[PDB]
RNA sequence: GCGCUGCUGCAGUUGAAACGCCCGUAGUUGGCCCCCCGCCGCCACGAGGAAACGGGAGCGCUCCAGGCAGGCCCGUUGGAC
RNA sequence: GAAGGCCGGGGGCUAGAAGGCGAUCAGACACCACCGUAUUCCCGGCCGUAAACGGUGCCGCCCCGCGGCCGGCGCGCGCGUCCCGCCGGCCGCCCAGGGAAACCGGGAGGCUCCGGGCUCUGGGGGGAGUAUGGCCGCAAGGCUGAAACUUGAAGGCAUUG
């Protein structure tokens, strides 16, 4: 039977879409079926930021960040708890 | 009123017809209801106890629109303008 | 001890205020008491039959749990028929429950004439169809003296409903008794809800009841 | 492409009645539709209707009053012998007491009862009841 | 008819105000949409609806067979006053399923009419009523679903000021029709009572 | 039986089954409108042309399967259609 | 007319069928590590297949309600890239209705109350997309396409363990 109305992807008004590679296994995945998360974080973690600032010389120096986009396949997202297997009624919820 | 060759009726009973859709109401249409509306005296404030009666079938009720049908029916049978 | 009505309809029935069951059907009141139908049928005119008795199992940690489901019909052979079901751990209580449920729900069956109108109605008013599961049934008016052209099971229902002449057609997996009986029951139930031109006459409502 | 105007008209009418409306619109205004509606009106199923001119396939408006249960067409017009009508009657209509089958003859558009009276046949247009 | 006292009480009660959303079945009662988005009802239409509903209610001979349901904690006081002066029945709080079909329920009754303040919070009972051949009357906002609703009263059903006023007017009209109070004299009871007073 | 060959009257998302898509000839199907003329189809009637079989009016081979006989004062006895 | 593959010429960095080598294993010529040929890129020309899927043919009519996005147009005002509409397109939820059900509902609706027009396919499971012929192709292979014999179940959606 059919499990999902979207067939497990976000493909509308097209036939083919460009592909990407999973960041942990390097599998090839369609761009509309891969799982994406955007993260922003500090280069130096939060415990040593004060020490870094005290040792710094510039006045008002701002800690630079890291801007990265992580892409994972279905198998690797599940294995790393990125997504959870949900119940039949809860598969229709679409909030973060 | 199904008549015989002699013209005598032979139907067990004549059920009710919805006031709006002119449709028969079955013995099991448990969502079918009938209401009544009061007549008012010339002086007003008082009721003459003559109640005009209406009935709406379950299908129309589920479909909605009972309100407007009721309005038109009342205006037809009442100068409620 | 005695029948203490638990409903307004039951109380009115215990009192001699209501005089016929047709006086109840005309306003589509649900029935919940089995005492109401015997009061109108004091002499037990209604018949009874047990169409089928099947055993249903449920898998469990330890072995299996069995149960019994039964189907029952009742009628007085004069424009009244009812169908009901009951399931229980023992056959007898299942049969009692099925009989009670069948008595609870009851509908009138409309009848008519094929061509010539002489004497009492002898067949169904017109074409009737019902649907339950995969099974479909068609009821066709027939001439006098044609008998009942149908399978033994359906013919039992039509007999208990008070018909003498009719043609029938069946479709689907007819070997499933419950759905065949349900389809014929639905077709018969639909009989009095079908508009015909003689009923086009415009009747004003009645404030009483 | 559009072909049988009568079928579309009848389907629209039945759909409108099913939800108990009172007025409908039908784009085509063919003569055959007009005679069909005239027969319906005379028998007492649809009451009144009007034809709205526009120089481009006039439109028509009809009123409903319940009563009607079903109405259809027969897409390829068969030929009906005057003596071969009971089979179609039994196959198509619910009962022999009520219902009207429309036939087009050399004598005009009429019902199966009328043609049976005159012992003539023709082609079948549709039915209603 | 509509009198200045009633209209002024309404506009100071914010009764004519609705909601951003609109339904195709409630556009007959709308007069205009404000610039922000809030819809505005018609006072004459709602007054006529109230009068018609009062007629239908008084048509019932035994007031004790009329049901009042209000899960909204704001309406409790208004509904209690309504039943107290109108000698009707109340089902405040949670509505137990089976209260109309299960005769073994301790609070089982066979009403003839059902009154509601909002289907979204009380449509659970509406279905029960549909199972037992019971007409329904409800107070409906700008956007509402008419599923087994026979008569609707277009008005805001959120603010206490609106709810108490509507019930008080309904009680006034039904009493006047019954013949206890003539139209000329103001009713002894004040609308401030029907409104829930904090603390 | 069988609506499991489906004209009446099957099925074609998941059971067996919509050609990968477009153009396109034979083929099939084709909006509305003219009041009376001619032609094709169509409907009704009629002629003409073998019986038996089949349907069917009448006749008591003791009934019947059958046959066209038979009674007295028989339609010109009948065997119609 | 994807990818792979073939013919003739170019070019030659990545990855990488075949092949080799190290581990793991009872064995491992496989999964993991490393090296690496054809290929992957361009031109000209063949092949003509895919879960080539919305597993749902094309044209056409009616059809509860709500909402989002895209393009064009118009209306109104307090002029904001405002809100009120029209056309066309891509989507989500859903009342009726339908169905074995999962589900569809911009139909899988208007169908045993069983007739809008055209085309194609199927008739229990295997043997078998096999044999034998025919056509196309450099080839790999594609289109078309049986029988004998065998067998009592194979399958679909859903329920409890
Ligand atoms: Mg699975
Ligand atoms: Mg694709
Ligand atoms: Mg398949
Ligand atoms: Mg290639
Ligand atoms: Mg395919
Ligand atoms: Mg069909
Ligand atoms: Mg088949
Ligand atoms: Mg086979
Ligand atoms: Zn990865």
């Amino acid at each position: 039977p059919v499990k999902r109305r979207n067939n497990g992807r976000s493909k509308y008004n097209c036939g083919h879409t460009n592909i990407v590679r999973c960041q942990n296994c390097h599998r090839c995945v369609p761009k509309d079926k891969v799982i994406k998360r955007f993260t922003i974080r500090n280069i130096v973690d939060n415990t040593i930021a004060d020490d870094v600032l005290n040792a710094c010389v510039i006045q008002g120096f701002a800690i630079p960040k890291l801007y990265n986009k992580v892409q994972y396949c279905v198998s690797c997202s599940i294995h790393n708890h990125i997504v959870r297997v949900r119940s039949r009624e809860d598969r229709k919820i679409r909030t973060p | 009123g199904m008549k015989n060759s002699s013209g005598v009726v032979v139907d067990a009973y004549i059920p009710r017809k919805c006031s709006a859709t002119n449709r028969l109401i079955g013995p099991k249409d448990h969502a079918a209801v009938q209401l009544s509306v009061a007549r008012v005296n010339d002086k007003g404030k008082m009721i003459e106890n003559n109640y005009v009666t209406f009935a709406f079938c379950g299908a129309i009720r589920s479909r909605g629109g009972v309100d407007s049908a009721f309005m038109l029916l009342a205006q037809e049978h009442g100068l409620m303008e | 001890e005695e029948w203490h009505p638990s409903t307004k309809l039951g109380r009115l029935v215990k009192a001699g205020k209501i005089e016929s069951l047709y006086d109840i059907f005309k306003y589509s009141l649900p029935i919940k008491e089995t005492e109401i139908i015997d009061y109108f049928f004091p002499k037990s005119e209604l018949a009874e039959e047990v169409c089928n008795i099947m055993s249903v199992q449920k898998q469990t940690t330890a072995g299996q749990r069995t149960r019994f489901r039964a189907h029952v019909i009742v009628g007085n052979r004069d424009g009244f028929i009812g169908y009901g079901a009951g399931v229980s751990k023992e056959v007898a209580n299942a049969i009692k429950k099925a009989a009670k449920n069948a008595r609870l729900n009851i509908v009138p069956v409309r009848r008519g004439f094929w061509g010539g109108k002489l004497g009492d109605p002898h067949t169904v008013s017109s074409k009737l169809s019902g649907k339950c599961g995969s099974v479909r049934v068609r009821l066709i008016p027939a001439p006098r003296g044609a008998g009942i052209v149908a399978s033994p099971t359906v013919a039992k229902v039509l007999e208990f409903a008070g018909v003498s002449d009719v043609f029938t057609r069946q479709s689907g997996h007819s070997r499933t008794l419950m759905n065949s009986v349900g389809a014929v029951y639905n077709a018969l139930k639909s009989s009095y809800s079908i508009l015909t031109p003689d009923l086009w006459k415009k009747e004003q409502l009645d404030h009483v009841q | 492409v559009r072909i049988n105007v009568l079928r579309d008209a009848l389907k629209s009418i039945c759909n409108a009645q099913r939800i108990g409306k009172k007025q409908v619109i039908v784009r085509p205004s063919s003569k055959v539709i007009i005679e069909f509606l005239q027969l319906m009106q005379k028998n007492g199923y649809i009451s009144d209707f009007a034809v709205v001119d526009n120089h481009r396939s006039n439109r028509i408006v009809v009123n409903l009053i319940g009563r009607l249960n079903k109405a259809g067409v027969i897409s390829p017009r068969f030929d009906i012998p005057a003596n071969d009508i009971e089979k179609w009657v039994v196959n198509l209509l619910p009962s022999r007491l009520f219902g009207h089958i429309i036939l087009t003859t050399s004598q005009g558009i009429m019902d199966h009862i009328e043609a049976q009276h005159r012992q003539i046949g023709g082609k079948v247009i549709g039915y209603f009841y | 008819q509509l009198k200045e006292a009633d209209v002024k009480k309404m506009l100071v009660a914010t009764t004519h105000l609705g909601v951003r959303n609109i339904d195709r079945r409630m556009q007959f009662y709308i007069f205009d949409r404000q610039k922000d988005g809030t819809f505005v009802f018609n006072l004459q239409k709602v007054w006529a609806k109230i009068v018609f509903a009062a007629r239908i209610l008084v048509t019932i001979d035994d007031p004790a067979e009329i049901a009042v349901v209000a899960n909204r904690p704001d309406a409790q006081r208004a509904i209690l006053k309504f039943c107290k002066y109108t000698h009707a029945t109340a089902f405040p709080g949670r509505f137990i399923p089976g209260n109309f079909t299960n005769r073994m329920n301790p609070n089982y009754c066979e009403p003839r009419l059902l009154l509601v303040n909002d289907p979204v919070v009380d449509r659970q009972a509406i279905l029960e009523a549909s199972y037992v051949n019971i007409p329904t009357i409800s107070l409906c906002n700008s956007d509402a679903n008419l599923k087994f609703i026979d008569v609707a009263i277009p008005c805001n059903n959120k603010t206490p000021m609106s709810i108490g006023l509507i019930y008080w007017l309904l009680a006034r009209e039904v009493l006047r029709l019954k013949g206890s109070i003539s139209r000329t004299e103001e009713w002894d009871v004040k609308p401030d009572l029907f409104v829930a007073l904090p603390e």
